[PDB]
């Protein structure tokens, strides 16, 4: 029994000290919702593999997770929304491994579960208090960039792959001559045989001081320090920390102490810390298994990463506007409050965490600006791919197009026009004194 | 070439209206306002000169719109800037930030490359017309 | 276009230096196939964002991944199985973050694919031989232990958390007295203010040293390293080292760059590394999306662990026992066979490669030990859990009852007993001679 | 107390009969088998002393089990062991290793603690009997 | 002094016809042909500006030199230089890099050393037409 | 009996995973050339002294090397080649020391062999893949210089020894601003008496900035860090790093294990790594005994130097051009193709190993640039010896002409002369714009 022996409580009065977290619970064909919880509950806390003496020599109540709250999804009659308490000091301070180990592992239930998703978390305000939260934050990257007031623009190398260091570093170069803030990496460029990681840093180094030069503004370049073992990334890292890197990149696939030991990194040596996410990871669209991305959000801006993809409404991602809403808000917002619509499940204060820039990457283009101002906001990077690389007339002038587009839109925002419905007309008028825009939005719009 | 620092310097030199309703975008933002002026133009000259204090609590923009035509009087071949300061908490910092005058002429940076370990270089940018006196530049 | 750009080859002939990919594909309602399967392979490298005049500058086709054979899946008319190819000189040499990155990141199809599982990697000879294999390995962990021709036994300490380190060496000692041969630290238990991990290590060296010189064995504590960043790891993998550990564990929640790194350390540390990996992670029970969990005992048999958890057949976890015999030989193997009821869709070649030890926990006790036998071979870690802890008559007798059966089952598999139909009798003679196996029985027979 | 080194020393010492169909077992995985004795019952002795060579190729298990007896009888206050080695691929090493003879009594183990830095003890075991030379053992 | 980076510089300044046989070397060796400019004429400066894209797949050297003699007319106190790029695998990379056109008069490199540990100098060299804005230079 | 022993094998079929050789075997008078193969096979690999039980433990048929193809040399009825193939697990990864001992070593045959000398070697893709190749390869050293489509110039320092630090850079500074890419030290030049290494270090690195500020070009000295001790090595690398050069040389002397130390170092320091090798070593014109230096520029590009002398075809050595234009192709091809004239036996993948650059050095100068170029292709560096110092009219003359006559002939290559033909009227057609060409043919065509 699960429900009887102390897992299922309705009647438990959650504290500010409690970490909470809300499973969609799928029960097994003919089980009940409360045993179903009661299970998860009892799966992620204290195993009863039945009479247990050593029990009684600890205080066994409190390492006991709590199924307090069940609720039926509504719009699916089989599934449940079930809320499980759990004790702070069943968690090591700082670790997001031991707080993904305890949640997400533990949590079984072969014969009363037939499917689980984490969707939120409420962390409680002194346990996030124990994190770093991002090493830069939004605020203090903006005066080190001395960019207020708009998104970011960037934009990752093309090709992804083949490019010997010199042209490589021409494309970075010429990108961010045009407009665009910052280059990338590609997650999948680390070193390998067609071009190793030293040489790529070095060129790369060059562009983006021949570009701070020949604009006056301060340039970056995603260098991405991704490596099989820590001793290989903090020998990445320290190259572009000694050639004067304003910004590295690492992949989430490194996995979170590996991240963890990265953003501390980047706090103790004043560097930018982009996180690769895969927007369409095989692990992506589901709604029975897994856990949600909001989740991982909060993780990420706990452990201290300063940008992580977050996603578009439009474009070629078909997100949800207001789920998507909801993970910017997790990334951006001093305090999270209840909104089921947006899937936030718990009020949560963030404890004076710095804020994680969104990143918007995926099929957008200068025509869509008026929506992803309005969608997304102007805490940001947006990032095209072709959509600057394959302009008929260059990759200064794709940028260019992007970068004016943008400003466009911006100043039309802050002058209060209707943006979202006058938008065309908006990018229509900017491209009047702009060819590069002009060439840019003929092309979109004839067809793609 | 033409600098571009500022939230609106891909855009043509802002009118008089423009300006105007970017002071009211920040008067209902609710945002102290400066006007900062140089001519050392670096990326990295964190600190122009200040026209007068902020304002604060400011409810119509005509005084702010005085104050950057006086300010491109006493300094037109000057970089002259308009900041808009948040206090709210969790931000406390510049939300925006435009030109307001450039000079007439831009010649640009310098690039420096120090020679350093192995294959690496230590880079410095030199505005042009820091290698004069500030009272002989633009 | 997506099978017209060259991302589609159905002529395209595979290299013995190819990576091979095999994901279960679902097409978006009215979507080909090939063109379902050429936008899985278009996404997962060259993203073509239409026309880029920077690809003329390299050997585009080789960084082009290739789609080249589909099958419809056999009992399920909207899923398809595309096999893709990847030229191995994408991928950084010893690297997992680079080979995940490279494959589950960039495969993307918002408008072409509504589901994506990866299922099998053929990862070729010239690239596993870039890689470390286990630090120990199946034949070198049993020289060390001097244990032949069994299974070992092991359990983890129950409660899981919450004893002091002395109450806690206490388990451990009379469990390994009683013939376990490893105790195990919960995944969940690092450093909390219940127990911090320097006392636990002390107490647990005393329990692990006491029960060698009362059994003249070698006996071994799993102790847990897992922690927030890697200086911390190392930290508590050092203390192990220095009081003489033969065993440490890890949590797979590090992520893949910290167990690289920890494999590395214990290989050169004469250390066996145990992987704690979730049975019943949320992730589990898909047929949907994310991967198969055959491709993460590739990645962790590369990765370089010694032990991981790969699945009962019976008890509480409710597997295929032929997909379970699949993940066994994936670990075990010096060359895996193509056996698409095992679910393995490619020959491999492990290129010598050392041996992962699978382990099984989860539900199993003393009375199925003629199916554990006969479903996961002598190569294996059986885990009971309160199989042990709850005896009536003790830690050290529940010990006893489990290890007592499972010598038994073993020389009658010697003997050449038809030990799988005649298991129960086999059972009931050892328990002749042993009271607390005697003892065992009765108990899961009477009700559970 | 009863050392549990061995694959089935948790089960009553084997029979002759029971000792035959281990030999089979042998045989038919193709091992070479060994007979091995000792008097210092340390579980990190990985060198026991061996009673002739490993016997290779063997069909038929009564001289194994001819040499098990004799070893009994030159060697009977030892402990006694049989080792099944494999000469397969990513194996080579012993894959069955058990007990066929015991002192009759064991009196076990000393264990020494020497105290080192901080909290931490360097541990040893020693086998009583080894106190002892080992014409004088059990 | 003249400059000698680029494969024919210690040659005479070649004619249109020597430029015409080696776009036709380029062509049979089927590379991409880029035509580059700059008045920073560094050793270390990577990046020239592009005049115009890479021309691909090229049969006729006519537009490739008509493309060249425009570049002379827009930027005729610039170094510049036609760039063969190989698209084959295992070079992927520039294969043959010459000079075009040179302004009329080179000054040539100032050498700086700033002293540091003992005897060790840290060096740089600066164009001189570098310390005038580019507009200005050659 | 060897043939009877199992290291014949006629019938065997070689893997490619196989590490093969090729022996040129001279067997003993009235031995026979099956006996003579299986005694080298037999010897390099299980010594069969007769009867060992011991050998019954392990998997005795893989650790035998096999003699598997013998054919009589053609042109000499007493020779053989012999064909063996080894096992790839009998080799360390990435040790050029594991590799020769394995197969020069243990390689004897006293009673049935009377000579040796291996000829080549077929190391597979899968071993290949185990090590680094070159540190920087052509492509990079290229884009490092910015120096496209010629061949590089060259030449040591003369005297090779007696000048002090000041009037030795005053060489190098004349050279280089004269038209050569590169000076280099003498591999007799270390630190001695004469003058010691840190003041030779600090005059080059003033003559070679010097030589880059007079020129406009990327200028180059091989320092030469050769020493007794590795750490002496690491002093003398890590001053050259320091200072900024572009290059360090080392000594083939230094051995294998030096080497690849170094190797790894170049990679990690962005430092071009020249080899010396000894054109006419007293271990030089043998057809009998040692091995074949088409084995040594295998293992060098595997160890991972960026240039090697590897002859010329003319000049002072006397190389058949074919066997030499062999030695090129090993170092510079991605595939090599078995053609028994350049005394290739086996094709070799390179699997995308960088490449190394060959030098030419020895008794060459300006009048024989056309066969120069004709021989050795523009992948290479032209090293001149007095051919520069001694002209009459200064080192900074000297190094003009062999800089014009280089790309006079290089530009009427690429116009498509016939300039084997018609390479003397090139010549003079160059000499008439240029006096210190017209000074260097007169002054080697008068006599020598
Ligand atoms: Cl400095
Ligand atoms: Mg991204
Ligand atoms: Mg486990
Ligand atoms: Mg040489």
């Amino acid at each position: 029994p699960y429900a009887k022996m102390g897992y299922w409580n309705p009647d438990y009065q959650v504290k500010d000290t409690d970490v909470l977290a809300l499973f969609r619970v799928t029960p097994q064909p003919g089980v009940d919702p409360i045993e179903a919880a009661a299970a998860v509950a009892g799966e992620s806390s204290t195993a009863t593999w039945t009479v247990v003496w050593t029990d009684l020599l600890t205080a066994a109540d409190l390492y006991r997770a709590k199924a307090y709250k069940v609720d039926q999804v509504p719009n699916n009659p089989e599934q449940y929304f079930a809320y499980i308490a759990y004790e702070l000091d069943l968690f090591e301070e700082g670790s997001i491994a031991n707080l993904t180990a305890s949640i997400i592992g533990n949590v079984f239930g072969f014969k009363a579960v037939k499917a689980l998703r984490l969707e939120d978390m409420r962390l409680p305000f002194a346990y996030i208090k124990t994190f770093q939260g991002p090493a830069t934050g939004v605020i203090l990257e903006r005066e080190r960039l001395d960019k207020f007031g708009r998104p970011l623009l960037g934009c990752t190398t093309k090709p992804k792959l083949g490019l010997s260091g010199k042209n490589y570093g021409r494309v970075v170069y010429e990108a961010l001559k045009g407009g665009l803030d910052f280059v990338k990496d590609d997650e999948n460029i680390n070193s390998q045989p067609f071009m190793r990681w030293r040489e790529r840093y070095l060129f790369v180094m060059e562009a983006v001081n021949k570009a701070a030069a020949a604009t006056g503004e301060v340039k970056g370049h995603y260098l991405n320090v991704t490596a099989a073992t820590m001793e290989e990334m903090y020998a990445r890292a320290q190259l572009a920390k000694e050639l004067g890197s304003v910004i590295i990149m690492i992949d989430l696939v490194i996995g979170y102490t590996a991240i963890q030991t990265m953003a501390k990194w980047a706090r103790d040596n004043d560097m930018i810390l982009h996180l690769h996410r895969a927007g369409n990871s095989t692990y992506s669209r589901q709604k029975n298994h897994g856990m949600n991305f909001r989740v991982i959000c909060k993780w990420m801006r706990m452990a201290g990463v300063d940008h992580i993809h977050a996603g578009t409404v439009v474009g070629k991602l078909e997100g949800d506007p207001i789920i998507t809403r909801g993970f910017y808000k997790t990334l951006l917002l001093p305090k999270l409050e209840r909104n089921l619509q947006e899937g936030l499940f718990f009020d949560m204060d963030w404890a004076s965490l710095r804020k994680v820039m969104p990143v918007a990457s995926g099929g957008i283009h200068a025509g869509q600006m008026h929506q992803l101002i309005h969608y997304l906001g102007e805490d940001v990077v947006l990032q095209f791919g072709g959509g600057t690389i394959g302009h008929p007339d260059g990759i200064q002038s794709g940028a260019t197009a992007n970068r004016v587009a943008l400003e466009a839109m911006i100043l039309a925002r802050n002058e209060n026009r209707d943006f979202l419905t006058e938008g065309p007309e908006i990018l229509r008028e900017a491209a009047k004194n702009c060819g590069a825009l002009r060439t840019a939005l003929d092309l979109w719009k004839d067809i793609t | 070439m033409r600098i571009t620092q500022g939230t609106f310097s891909f855009l043509p030199d802002l009118t008089d209206e423009q300006i105007k309703k970017q002071i009211d975008y920040m008067i209902s933002k609710k945002l102290a306002i400066g006007i900062e002026y140089t001519n050392d133009i670096h990326p990295r000259n964190s600190f122009w000169e200040m026209w007068g204090l902020p304002l604060f609590e400011v409810t119509d923009p005509a005084p702010v719109l005085f104050e950057i035509n006086a300010c491109r009087k006493a300094k037109s071949n000057f970089y002259i800037k308009v900041v808009g300061f948040s206090s709210e908490r969790g931000i406390e910092s510049t939300i925006i930030s435009f030109i307001v005058n450039r000079p007439k002429h831009e010649p640009g940076f310098n690039l420096i490359r120090q020679e350093d370990k192995s294959r690496s270089i230590k880079y410095s940018i030199q505005a042009y017309e820091t290698y004069k006196p500030e009272d002989q530049r633009y």
